[PDB]
């Protein structure tokens, strides 16, 4: 008659019009045939280079000093809330223009529009002063960690391709971030910070190399060593 | 509304449409109580 | 598409063929061709309706502001003429003190949307092709294919994540636990699609936590 039914096994079941179906997956392979993939559109959450860089940069900022982390959190949250409220205050500009389109010089809606536009200009100038008062205040306290995070983002993509010669050379990322935690928690290095950055990359390469050669086969450590050296410093062997 | 005769060729089909679409139904030439129309005249409603 | 047209003309059609013939080298089922056409038609309809709504509201504003200015440019003069032969100036100047920024803001968007909705079909082609193909490939293939398609159209500016979503929705999605990468935000844009079912390959469960966070409201 007016409705529709759909087959599920043996039953006959009414297909409600509010039916929306999503489904999650924990492993990129398994499993699609080439028949159930021309109807299902596939989305792959993946960790990439530029994201992982910022992730480790935020971890280093949070482990250098907590005050800069709390400041860069609170300033960004207040800037976002101010942007949303500024869009909300400017969202009455259509109402103040054509809410009724009549007696706009007569009623006090144009009087309340003056107060709303005054609030909008005040928030706009305040947000200009705030975006000026956060830029260099965050750049000089955030840019003191990125030559660590750059090569720390190099090392994971080095050790990712180790499975393609021998299976069970498959490495996670949660244990990798556990190692990156262990790099701080065991260091206790009190120097210049610019003298500390080379110290921490140095005492992280040792822990990475030992953690991976716990796993490897005895005829593979020279492979891993040479590919690791090609991964970290690609300038010392020049071209061709 | 739909109005139908008793001795009619399309009785049960139109009865199915009148139960589904929510019509108000009038039957003309009844000679008694049909055997078919007993649970509909009673209350026999299994839930889905 | 010519039967999806009534239900420049040949350049669109031969562009479709070349996009599909280039995309055959990754798996190109004709179901994806038809999904492409349906989501093209859907997005083009929704954006034409929203742009006509924006021009309607801006036209109503440009009408009402000019009418109120033409009314206020003579009322105090008529009162002065009646006083000459024989109290709204303050609130008029107070309104003009906001209108000097307000009309100056709401001016330009009429000509802006007027020049924008002549460039909607190629934008809808790119926005549909991205959704109907490239939610699977690694990001180098995303960059290479978007650059080749963008040079194919000829508008080497004109990105799409700002064309399809605005800043407020991005910061609201970020307010919940969506990852802030380009990849995560483009993947959350692709699940706008409702022609088919989305399939979430997801090793760590943050994106799933986000989706079942902001789908709290419905059942």
């Amino acid at each position: 008659g007016p409705r529709y039914v759909v087959q599920i096994g043996d039953k006959i079941i009414d297909y409600n019009e509010e039916f929306r179906l999503f489904l999650s997956t924990r492993n990129p392979n398994p499993f699609i045939p080439p028949d159930a993939a021309s109807i299902v559109t596939e989305v792959n959450f993946t960790t990439t280079r530029s994201g992982l860089r910022g992730q480790l940069l935020a971890l280093t900022i949070q482990h250098e000093k907590p005050d800069l982390e709390e400041q860069k959190t609170k300033l960004l949250q207040q800037e976002e809330d101010k942007k949303i409220q500024l869009a909300k205050l400017e969202e009455s500009l259509l109402e103040t223009l054509a809410t009724s389109q009549g007696n706009i010089l007569e009623n006090k809606d144009l009087i309340e529009s003056l107060n709303q536009t005054k609030a909008s200009s005040a928030l706009i100038q305040e947000s200009l002063k705030e975006s000026y008062k956060l830029q260099i205040s965050l750049d000089q306290e955030r840019d003191a960690y990125l030559p660590l995070a750059e090569s720390a983002s190099k090392m994971y993509f080095i050790i990712s391709d180790l499975s393609k010669i021998n299976n069970m050379y498959r490495f996670s990322l949660a244990a990798f971030l556990r190692l990156f935690q262990r790099a701080l928690q065991n260091k206790q290095d009190s120097e210049n910070t610019e003298q500390r950055i080379q110290s921490l990359i140095s005492s992280l390469q040792h822990m990475v190399y030992e953690y991976i050669c716990r796993c490897l086969f005895k005829a593979d450590q020279l492979m891993f060593a040479l590919h690791f050296v090609r991964g970290m410093h690609p300038e010392l062997f020049q071209e061709n | 509304l739909e109005v139908i005769n008793q001795q009619d060729s399309n009785f049960i089909t139109a009865l199915e449409l009148a139960v589904r679409f929510g019509k108000t139904l009038i039957i003309q030439e009844m000679d008694g109580v049909e055997p078919v129309l007993y649970p509909l005249l009673r209350r026999d409603l299994v839930a889905q | 598409p010519e039967m999806l047209f009534s239900e420049v003309d040949p350049d669109f059609l031969k562009s479709f063929l070349l996009i599909h013939e280039s995309c055959k080298a990754y798996g190109a089922t004709p179901s994806q061709y038809m999904t492409f056409l349906h989501v093209y038609s859907a997005i083009s309809s929704s954006k034409k309706k929203e742009l006509l709504k924006r021009q309607s509201h801006l036209q109503a504003g440009v009408s009402k502001l000019n009418e109120a200015k033409a009314l206020v440019d003579e009322l105090n003069r008529k009162a002065g003429e009646q006083s000459v032969l024989l109290e709204t100036i303050k609130a008029a100047e107070v309104l003009i003190n906001q209108l000097d920024r307000e009309h100056k803001r709401w001016n330009a968007q009429v000509v802006e949307i007027t020049e924008e909705l002549a460039t909607l079909p190629k934008r809808a082609q790119l926005a549909a092709a991205f959704i109907t193909y490239l939610s699977a490939a690694p990001e180098s293939l995303r960059k290479t294919c978007l650059e080749e398609w963008t040079k194919s159209a000829g508008l080497e500016k004109f990105d799409l994540r700002r064309f399809l979503c605005t800043e407020s929705e991005q910061l609201i999605w970020k307010s919940e636990g969506l990852p802030s990468d380009d990849l995560s935000i483009e993947n959350a844009l692709v699940i706008l699609q409702s022609r088919v079912c989305p399939f979430l390959i997801d090793p760590s469960s943050q994106a799933t936590e986000w989706l079942k966070t902001h789908l709290k409201d419905s059942r």
